[PDB]
RNA sequence: AUCGAGAGGA
DNA sequence: CGCTCTGCTCCTTCTCCTTCCTCTCGATGGCTATGAGATCAACTAG
DNA sequence: CTAGTTGATCTCATATTTCATTCCTACTCAGGAGAAGGAGCAGAGCG
């Protein structure tokens, strides 16, 4: 066992490295249960971009692309997420900043 | 016989066209086919019409006008003169061939090399032709170098027999009895030839049809005749499926199909290697495989050389051992650590052929690359391989002792590296005169080199295991070294038997270089287990010695 | 083989450009080669490497 | 067999060649490209008729190219053979390898098996001739040929023949 | 060729049919999404010739 | 090079 | 008036479906493979 | 024209009988609209 476990220590190491490097939060098998985009390259265009990236969120629900009441500025968001900082395009209202 | 339509010829004279210069080639091919069918221009020399087949027959009629000893002198159901000429176990062999002929199913015969596999069957064929009044046809298959032999014995003992060579012959089926061909020739002639239904079909190199899936074995199988026989040079060497294929060719209906055999007729746990309900190890697998061996014994013959050839000086199983150098050990560990990409990558230079990388590290770490020319000026370097040092020591000892040494090597790259080493790298070995051989050597040159070795003034004869069959006679050898595990045990037997032909009065010491703790020892263990399986299926001893395959199979990978 | 159309005259013996050199266009900044096949002695008869 | 058939060939014409002399150039180009041509559809193009009265319609400019493509209509004389058909050809040569005859633009061919069984080759005759049977066939004589096959080459059309029967003898 | 049992021949026929079908169209509204060794669905000819960026 | 993913822009 | 038939209605399955441009990061690694032996062709010379 | 020699290519090949196993692990995260196909039913004509 002393070395049989060490054979699969690469399992832990490479699994964590894959999950964080690629963003596919699964086991790296077939994008199974993948949440591609969980981990992103830290933006460093300027200081404000870095700070905003480090304080960002994401709603997987809207990835389906549905057009309905969600991805709107609910008023329970008062004082918890920025009412103005939200991207354009598909992610408007699904990406929110604390 | 040029039957080409003259219409196209006079059209060509009307307007010649050089673009159809391949049409002459097609016509040559068609003429060759028509030769093999019913014609021949200059191929009478290949034991065909114009030879003893239909021309020199009178040379034998005066001594016996179509009435040989099988008919005139001591006439019986069998010949009388040949039997007197025949030796012990040969008359019995022909008698059992006669029994099998009455059985009208087939058979398989073979004795230890040098005991006359080629003989004892020509006599039986002649007996059937004359005493048995067998009109034929009779078929033989073997390599051309052995086809010339078969023809020589045929024309020597039994001139009246009509035998011919299916290499570059003609007429054949167009004329009347016996036909000899090559296995590759058999593949080429997938035409009606397979439908001839050769009454007496006999295959010489049964070892060449061991694999059921091999094209040679299946091609022979399609040619079904009431009496099909195999003269395998050696019995089972790799798997019992080989014996299944042989028996199916000779005795299809007397044994089960491939499944029945593999799931049941398999000495390993398949048949109950622990038939006594003992450890899953294959140590008590008897009364089931032994039953199959006893069932097949009424269909196989075997004479041990010791039976009549007791004049065989001592053999030596001296397994040398080597030490892996620090450079070699470092590269070995590096590969082992980096080998696991898919952990087998379907082999492909990791396990199945990563064994090749390990072997290259063991033997020629200095020139471990396809682009050896970049390192050739400074390499090989024996300092990186202690096996080379051991070889140098043994060769120098045998040179000072004046022993003709045989060296058996792996793929020709290692051969050339060793040649360069001995010739230039070490002046000590340069003083020794040496000889060379490879698979690319010409047949005439191969025979010349063999003759030189048998009476050589040289010291070292570097040889490759695979080249040449059992016919290569190297009785002049006085010492033997095996450079690495030569895979199939049959190859090892052939290599150690290069010196051991009929003769070889001077004792020969056989050595096998080995690296302690390396995968080579594991390969040797696998070969030992293969030999144990061969012994079990051949003699059925109560051998409890059994390497623990249940874990050693995976251990042997690396 | 197929050595790029840019300028190699700006590289050093290390296969790198010394800092302070003015590089423009498709000039080569890192010089790296693959001593790989074809492993043919015919090529040795031709250009050695 | 000789017969007259209609023809319709498409001619492209480079714009630089457009001009008052266009019709003459069209006629020249077609007559040089067609007269004596070999075709498997129509054998040999022997003669183009009504050279004065030629209906060229008149053609169209290619979409992305200024060149003009013309479909010129014709009545033309052509010759083709038929299997089973008898031709009164003129001999050209004789040989033990076979016998061949000329028919206008085509050369008929006769096989060893298509001469009379009694008509063997006499190489000793000068010129070589089929003197075996009562009907002597010489190289410069004339003979009827019984066609049993058409041989097609891109550069020429050929055919086979037979002289077995009496009515197929020398003329 | 070797006179294999009925069920083995049936299985081989089904496997060949499945591979051919996936080759022409690797989306059959069924469970067996044929996929490559690397873990990516095979790009059938239908997939190449279908949809935006789809050869038409 | 390929494919996949993410970021953003009109 | 019971039988049968049939179209008519309704209710589940059962698929199949959304301009253009530019960056960067990374994960694929390649799905066949012994050399020998034997045959064929290609070069060569009389 | 052709027989000889030699380079070149084609097929050979088979595994060796085998450990051995877990099992298969599930959250996030579609649904929307339309065709299709069956299933039931009720009445109308029959016997």
């Amino acid at each position: 066992f002393n070395m049989k476990l060490a054979i699969n220590a690469k399992t832990i190491t490479s699994g964590l490295k894959y999950a964080l490097a690629t963003g596919n939060w699964g086991e790296q098998k077939k994008a199974m249960s993948s949440r591609a985009g969980v981990s992103q390259v830290l933006n460093r265009y300027t200081y404000s971009s870095t700070l905003s990236h480090l304080r960002r969120t994401n709603t997987p629900i809207g990835r389906d692309g549905k057009l309905a009441k969600p991805r709107q500025l609910h008023n329970t968001h008062w004082g918890l997420v920025c009412p103005a900082e939200t991207p354009e395009g598909q992610a408007c209202g699904l990406v929110k900043n604390l | 016989d040029d039957e080409e339509e003259e219409n196209d010829d006079k059209i060509l004279k009307e307007l010649e066209d050089l673009r159809f210069r391949g049409q002459p080639g097609e016509a040559k091919d068609d003429g060759d086919e028509l030769y093999y069918q019913e014609r021949l221009k200059k191929w009478v020399k290949q034991r065909s019409c114009g030879s003893q087949r239909s021309s020199d027959l009178p040379e034998w009629r005066r001594p016996h006008p179509n009435i040989p000893d099988a008919k005139l002198n001591s006439q019986f159901k069998i010949p009388g003169e040949i039997y007197s000429l025949l030796f012990n176990y040969q008359k019995t062999c022909v008698q059992w061939l006669y029994e099998l002929y009455q059985q009208n199913c087939g058979g398989i015969i073979g004795d230890e090399m040098g005991l006359g596999k080629t003989i004892q069957v020509i006599a039986f064929i002649a007996a059937l032709h004359h005493s048995g009044l067998l009109t034929g046809p009779v078929l033989i298959v073997c390599p051309a170098t052995v086809m010339k032999q078969w023809c020589n014995e045929f024309q020597h003992w039994w001139p009246p027999l009509r035998t011919v060579i299916l290499h570059s012959m003609g007429s054949g089926m167009a004329s009347d009895h016996i036909l000899i061909t090559t296995y590759v020739g058999l593949r080429i002639h997938s035409d009606k030839l397979l439908k001839v239904k050769w009454q007496y079909a006999v295959l010489d190199e049964g070892h060449k049809i061991r694999n059921p899936d091999s094209e040679i074995s299946l091609t022979c199988k399609k040619l079904k005749t009431h009496n099909r026989i195999i003269l395998s040079g050696t019995p089972i060497q790799n798997n019992l499926t080989e014996l299944w294929s042989l028996f199916d060719f000779i005795f299809p209906g007397k044994l089960g199909t491939l499944p029945v055999f593999q799931q049941q007729f398999v000495i390993p746990i398949n048949i109950g290697g622990y038939a006594n309900a003992t450890n899953i190890q294959v140590q008590t697998g008897y009364k089931c495989a032994v039953a199959l061996r006893d069932l097949i014994s009424p269909y196989l013959l075997r004479r041990v050389k010791a039976d009549v050839a007791k004049d065989l000086p001592q053999k030596k199983e001296m397994v040398l051992f080597c030490k892996l150098t620090k450079y070699q050990r470092s590269k070995y560990l590096e590969f082992l650590h980096s080998s696991d990409l898919n952990q087998i990558q379907n082999g492909k230079r990791n396990v199945l052929f990563g064994i090749d990388i390990l072997r290259k590290i063991c033997n020629h770490p200095d020139l471990l690359d396809r682009d050896t020319k970049r390192h050739n000026p400074d390499y090989g370097d024996p300092k990186r391989s202690g096996k080379m040092q051991v070889v140098k020591q043994l060769l120098l000892l045998w040179h000072k002792q004046g022993y003709k040494a045989l060296l058996f090597t792996q793929s020709r790259q290692m051969l050339d590296i060793l040649e360069e080493f001995i010739s230039t790298k070490d002046p000590d070995l340069s003083h020794l005169n040496y000889l060379r051989m490879d698979g690319t050597t010409n047949i005439k040159g191969r025979q010349s080199l063999v003759d030189r070795f048998n009476n050589e003034s040289f010291d070292v004869f570097l040889l490759t295991t695979r080249v040449g069959g059992l016919g290569v006679n190297l009785t002049g050898a006085n010492r033997i070294i095996i450079f690495d595990p030569d895979w199939n045990p049959s190859t090892d037997m052939q290599a150690r038997e290069r010196a051991w032909r009929i003769g070889q009065k001077r004792e020969v010491s056989i050595y096998r270089l080995m690296v302690g703790g390396s995968i080579e020892e594991k390969i040797y263990h696998r070969q030992i287990f293969k030999q144990f399986l061969t012994n079990r299926i051949l003699t059925d001893p109560k051998q409890k010695r059994f390497f623990k395959i249940h874990e050693l199979h995976d251990l042997f990978s690396l | 083989l197929r050595m790029k159309h840019g300028t190699y005259d700006k590289l050093d013996d290390d296969g790198l450009i010394a800092p302070g050199v003015r590089v423009s266009g498709e000039d080569v900044i890192i010089g790296k080669t693959t001593p790989i096949s074809p492993d043919e002695e015919e090529l040795g008869q031709r250009t050695a490497y | 067999m000789f017969f007259i058939k209609d023809l319709s060939l498409n001619i492209t014409l480079h714009p630089s060649f457009f001009g008052p002399r266009m019709k003459q150039y069209l006629k020249t180009k077609l007559l040089e490209e067609v007269e004596g041509s070999c075709t498997g559809k129509f054998g040999y193009i022997l003669c183009v008729l009504d050279y004065d009265n030629i209906d060229i319609q008149r053609g169209r400019i290619l979409p992305t190219d200024g060149s003009a493509e013309f479909n010129v209509k014709y009545r033309a004389v052509v010759f083709k053979p038929f299997k089973g058909e008898v031709v009164d050809g003129t001999v050209v040569s004789c040989s033990q390898h076979g016998f061949e005859v000329q028919v206008g633009p085509m050369k008929v061919f006769v096989t060893k098996h298509l001469m009379p069984q009694d008509l063997t080759f006499n190489a000793g005759s000068n010129p070589p001739s089929y003197q075996s049977s009562e009907d002597v066939i010489t190289i410069k004589s004339r003979i009827r040929v019984k066609i049993e096959g058409c041989i097609s080459q891109v550069s020429s059309i050929h055919a086979i023949g037979s002289i077995k029967e009496d009515y197929l003898g020398a003329i | 060729h070797n006179g294999a049992p009925h069920h083995a021949i049936e299985e081989a026929e089904s496997l060949l049919q499945f591979h051919v079908a996936t080759y022409m169209d690797n989306d059959i509204a069924g469970q067996p999404q044929a996929l490559q060794k690397s873990g990516r669905p095979v790009k059938s000819i239908r997939a190449r010739l279908k949809g935006k960026e789809g050869r038409i």
